[PDB]
């Protein structure tokens, strides 16, 4: 290129076969002269802290800590973008742990962080919610560019996926996960990528159920107990933990399925070693995208597995969930009236979803939502919308619809409806027979 | 270690959990299965004649039996029913929840219904409903009036769930097999809790039940051992509304006779026999009640782990209503105060 | 005392007796079972959890009525504290800093200083004594590597950065400068030189607080400095 | 008195197994962390000097 198809892939992959090393001059970098340059003087202005301004009503002090020293170190997870984990330095010499993600527009997610903030200023202000106190926990998260952007590191945590192998034999684990994984569920209810639409498409209810079995005896139970039990000190301890956990998880859960969050794998949801308090993360997938801009199946509103069932015995979903779920519902039915004022900042980053129909589409459909709705009803909506060509689609919205009686009877509570009517509809028709029937492998229903 | 185990008592319940865990834990490798099997059986008739004998129910001590037994599989064959009375009594419901969840889990429709409706109950005393729905929608709620009263609760309102637990059990011919006594006593327990509920006096003398099924003398069985103090909480606030039987204060006087129902009246209900005796006017023994209500209420909160809120709050009250007739006693008459114009 | 307490208590009603009580009052310290005890019996050696204790008997052991009770307290935990410090050698201790005893670490040592720096002069001379024993040891060069670290870190946060307790605040000030005068003597200066624990750290944390908006920061380092100044002055 | 030794330390010995520790490690602790799987010893009447195919 002395100036300005194909040929541009060819001269792509050229580089791509040896690339992606980003290795700056020591864990100290120089990439950033300022490691090293501008310690707290006239030289320069004082930096602050990113993120650290929260406007609460009052004129936030300016004393906070700035960006001032650093001891830094690099470290970068093999993501989709690869995020570098650094250690910003303020003048308390305090270490900050950022993730720095490469070219996205965190824009469309720094809307999230304060659909969040609103949300929780919701549940202070709703009555039984604050009564029973309950609250999201968030981070910041700062887009430094159109194709740069910044987030915050939670500072103690791990995977539940981690979190789940640990507490348990984990050369056990490795073994009989590994040993069936695309045979028991990808395979064994046809029979490789591509041939997910012939499943779909080929699946059959009887089958369903015997594949789910299989996967359900792969896995091991009770690993959120073990987890539970090894995190814990006293019984009662134990069962404030995993009350506070579980209601923290469903609030999540119904909050990321009203902004219709895509979170597939585990590991969307990180858990803190303090309170163990679960939060989600990865977020940029909303309004059904999944269902929509992927082929891959999103029909499940949320994660719900195995382990979220075996959380102990006497639960069945349909005590602390359902009525977790039944507060937050009804605190949203005056909530669209107001935050229909909010996903439409402007018309909160138009194209967003295109480049990662029109955006007003999915808030109307989340309006919809949020004054009542079938969950259903939504997905086979969201499938029609930009994804009704696909083949074994009428399949796609039959199981959205569902195959059993206890899967079509969903259908009664619709378009507007009952909070305890939706939830349920949720948890029963959009859980279980989905995951069952037309489930996506790292979603993975079996963990 | 000898020397602050009889210091705090909750140091002492720690150390000899962990020392009994470990004795148990070490005896089985110079055992045969059947000798363990026989002493667990023996412990068992311990701990069960333990919980049935307590009349005072220390809070450090019950607890660290029912961990105790939750530490051991072999342990959760213990009767459920005292220990349930107990916990409640004693603050004890979460550890109690623990033990008797622990139970049903590793003993896997079954007469669990007891344990059940055991753990209904213990949620029940600590407000919670949440997972009583999914308690009963299973197939626990035999009698889905239950259920129906349990959400009626839920909304803070108690007359039509006192109408549900009137007839139901009024309701005899149970179509659906008659219920075991275990929710017919949950529904007692629950129209006693809703007429509290209902402080209004007509509530409250239904609280007295005009001790159904024709029942010291009227205190025996242990579900009148249970109800008594709602007994004389309604017949106290009747009398201080402005009754006058005596039949209560007959009947404290002859709970004077014999010490334990004394005993345990003085224990749980020292205030009460301070305002009896206010009615009468007899301020010594009233203050000497209340000087000993104080003094048990404060070793308790003392006895109470830290963890255990909610706990410390429902025992937070009694604070108030002692410091109330304190200073309602401490301000009878000391210089002629009728006298005199101290509004303050 | 107690008598008039409840009765305050209920003069201020439920309203106001409620502010007596998120984190939700625990963490479990220790994520693991450990600071394990057989003790000792003719026929078998039963072993006891003694971690379990530490939360109970801190707060009994720094907060208590009861004199005998109190000073039983101390003394138990000064033979724990003993016997777990001894138990730290002899531990594999490659997967952290201090794998067997971290956490231990960071809850007793801010009630290590208190117990230290307190009335009832008996706990204060069971204490500092040991305390400045801690020190000699936890100064050593083997001892000078990411354990060392949580011990000078807490007696930097607890009084040079503290509201109350101004006689903890000198005490442990004092401890800073006994402390940095050890490693001097003790310590090549190879390991001052290339372990970041020496004065110019030191220096830096107080140009930091000093800076930092607080009087209580900036009177910690200004009082710390004083301390340090007799010792400093003769360093060239 | 040829054996006498022997039999005065066998009886002052294998007497000495109702200790509690007697069965139990002088070190419940690793040398360090690593995996100590276990290992055998194959005892025969074949030797050295005996193998060249």
């Amino acid at each position: 290129f002395g100036k300005g198809s194909d040929f541009n892939d060819i001269t792509n992959m050229l580089l791509l076969k040896m690339n992606k090393d980003s290795k700056p001059p020591g864990n100290l970098k120089e990439c950033s002269p300022w490691m090293s340059d501008f310690k707290v003087e006239f030289l320069r202005n004082e930096l602050e802290i990113p993120g650290q301004y929260d406007g609460r009503g009052k004129p936030l002090p300016e004393y906070h800590v700035r960006i001032a020293g650093f001891d830094e170190r690099v470290t970068v997870m093999a993501s989709l973008r690869r995020p570098k984990r650094i250690i910003i330095r303020g003048h308390d010499e305090r270490e900050h742990p950022f993730l720095v993600k490469g070219g996205e527009d965190l824009r469309q997610d720094q809307r999230v962080e304060q659909l969040f903030q609103v949300m929780n200023g919701i549940l202070a202000q709703d009555s039984a919610c604050s009564q029973r106190a309950l609250q999201l926990r968030t981070y910041s998260v700062v887009p430094m560019t159109s194709r740069l952007g910044l987030i915050e590191w939670l500072e103690n945590t791990v995977t539940l996926k981690d979190l789940l192998l640990n507490t348990m034999s984990q050369e056990e684990k490795a073994a009989y996960l590994s040993d069936p994984r695309a045979p028991p569920c990808e395979y064994k209810d046809w029979l490789d990528v591509g041939a997910y639409m012939l499943m779909y498409k080929g699946a059959n209810r009887t089958e369903t159920v015997t594949s789910f079995r299989k996967r359900e005896s792969k896995v091991p139970a009770d690993l959120l107990k073990r987890a539970f039990v090894r995190m814990s000190t006293s019984p009662e301890a134990f069962l404030a933990l995993r009350s506070h956990f579980a209601s923290s998880h469903a609030l999540i859960c119904i909050s990321h399925w009203i902004l219709g969050i895509g979170d597939r794998h585990l590991n969307n949801f990180m858990v803190a070693m303090e309170t163990g308090g679960v939060i989600g993360i990865d977020f940029g997938h909303a309004f059904g995208s999944a269902t929509q801009f992927l082929p891959v199946p999103e029909l499940m509103p949320f994660r719900l597995t195995r382990q979220f069932i075996n959380l102990m015995l006497p639960m069945k979903e349909t005590g602390l969930m359902y009525s977790i779920m039944v507060h937050a519902l009804r605190a949203f039915r005056s909530d669209p009236g107001l935050l229909t004022n909010t996903m439409d900042v402007f018309v909160k980053e138009p194209s967003f979803d295109w480049k990662n129909w029109y955006p007003r589409q999915k808030i109307c459909y989340a309006k919809r939502k949020l004054a009542g709705a079938n969950p259903a009803v939504i997905t086979c909506d969201e499938l029609l919308l930009g994804h009704e060509k696909a083949p074994a689609f009428r399949d796609y919205v039959a199981v959205a619809r569902g195959s059993k009686d206890h899967n079509i009877r969903a259908q009664e509570p619709e378009s507007g409806l009952s909070e305890e009517t939706q939830v349920k509809c949720l948890m029963d028709q959009a859980t279980d027979p989905n995951i069952l029937g037309r489930t996506w492998e790292g979603w993975e229903p079996w963990m | 270690l000898q020397a602050v185990a009889q210091r705090d008592p909750i140091i002492a319940k720690q150390l000899f959990s962990s020392l009994f865990s470990g004795i148990l834990k070490e005896m089985d490798k110079f055992k045969t299965l059947s000798e363990k099997n026989n002493i667990t059986q023996k412990l068992l008739q311990d701990f069960n004649r333990f919980l049935n004998t307590t009349f005072s129910f220390f809070p450090p001590f019950v607890s660290c039996i029912q961990d105790i037994s939750c530490q051991h599989a072999a342990l959760l064959s213990l009767d459920p029913a005292a220990v349930s009375a107990g916990c409640l009594a004693s603050l004890q419901q979460p550890v109690g929840i623990r033990l008797l969840e622990e139970a049903l889990l590793r003993l896997l429709l079954p007469p669990d219904v007891l344990r059940w409706v055991e753990l209904a109950k213990l949620y029940r005393s600590i407000g919670e409903y949440d997972v009583l729905r999914g308690i009963f929608t299973s197939e626990i709620g035999t009698k889905q009036i239950t259920q129906s009263a349990l959400l009626a609760e839920a909304r803070s309102d108690y007359s039509e769930a006192a109408k549900q637990y009137d007839e139901a059990l009024n309701k005899q011919d149970w179509v659906d097999g008659e219920p075991t006594e275990a929710e017919k006593d949950f529904w007692e327990l629950a129209s006693l809790d809703c007429y509290n509920h209902l402080a209004e006096w007509k509530s409250l003398e239904y609280c007295s039940t005009a001790s159904i099924d024709s029942e010291k003398i009227w205190s025996e069985p242990f579900y009148q051992e249970t109800y008594l103090p709602y007994m004389i909480r309604s017949k106290l606030k009747l009398l201080l509304q402005g009754e006058a039987d005596q039949s209560l204060l007959t009947f404290i006087d002859k709970a004077m006779h014999g010490e334990l129902q004394k005993a345990i009246l003085e224990l749980h209900y020292s205030q009460e026999l301070s305002l009896l005796y206010l009615l009468q006017d007899d301020v010594d023994r009233a203050k000497y009640y209340i000087q000993n209500g104080i003094q048990s209420f404060m070793q308790n909160y003392s006895s109470i782990d830290v963890l255990l809120h909610q706990s410390r709050l429902t025992k937070l009250q009694s604070v108030q209503a002692l410091t109330e007739i304190q200073e309602f006693i401490s301000f009878i008459s000391k210089q002629g105060n009728l006298s005199s114009q101290v509004p303050l | 005392i107690r008598i008039r307490v409840v009765q305050m208590l209920g003069s201020l009603g439920g309203q106001i007796n409620k502010n007596l009580l998120m984190m939700k009052s625990y963490v479990a310290w220790d994520r693991e079972k450990r600071l394990s005890f057989a003790v000792p019996f003719r026929e078998m050696k039963p072993v006891i959890f003694l971690d379990v204790f530490l939360p109970r008997v801190t707060e009994l052991a720094l907060t208590a009525s009861d004199r005998q009770t109190k000073v039983a307290a101390c003394e138990l935990l000064h033979s724990m504290v003993m016997f777990m410090l001894g138990k730290a050698t002899q531990m594999p201790e490659g997967g952290q800093g201090a794998p067997p005893m971290y956490q231990l670490y960071k809850r007793t040592f801010p009630v290590l200083l208190r117990l230290a720096c307190d009335v009832d002069q008996v706990t204060r001379q069971l204490y500092e004594p040991l305390v400045m024993q801690l020190i000699h040891w936890f100064t050593n060069n083997k001892k000078f590597e990411s354990q060392d670290t949580v011990a000078l870190l807490e007696a930097i946060l607890d009084g040079i950065v503290d509201p109350v307790d101004s006689t903890l605040r000198d005490f442990c000030g004092r401890c800073i400068r006994e402390f940095l005068k050890w490693s001097i003597k003790q310590i090549t200066p190879q390991q001052q030189e290339k372990s970041p624990v020496n004065t110019k750290s030191l220096f830096k944390r107080l140009y930091s607080l000093a800076l930092h908006p607080n009087a209580f920061k900036r009177l910690g380092a200004s009082l710390a400095f004083n301390n340090i100044y007799r010792e400093f002055r003769e360093e060239e | 008195e040829v054996h006498f030794l022997s039999l005065a330390t066998n009886f002052l010995l294998e007497m000495t197994s109702m200790s509690p520790d007697y069965p139990n490690p002088m070190f419940e602790h690793p040398l360090s962390e690593c995996e100590f799987q276990e290992y055998t010893i194959d005892s025969d009447w074949r030797f050295r000097s005996t193998v060249l195919t």
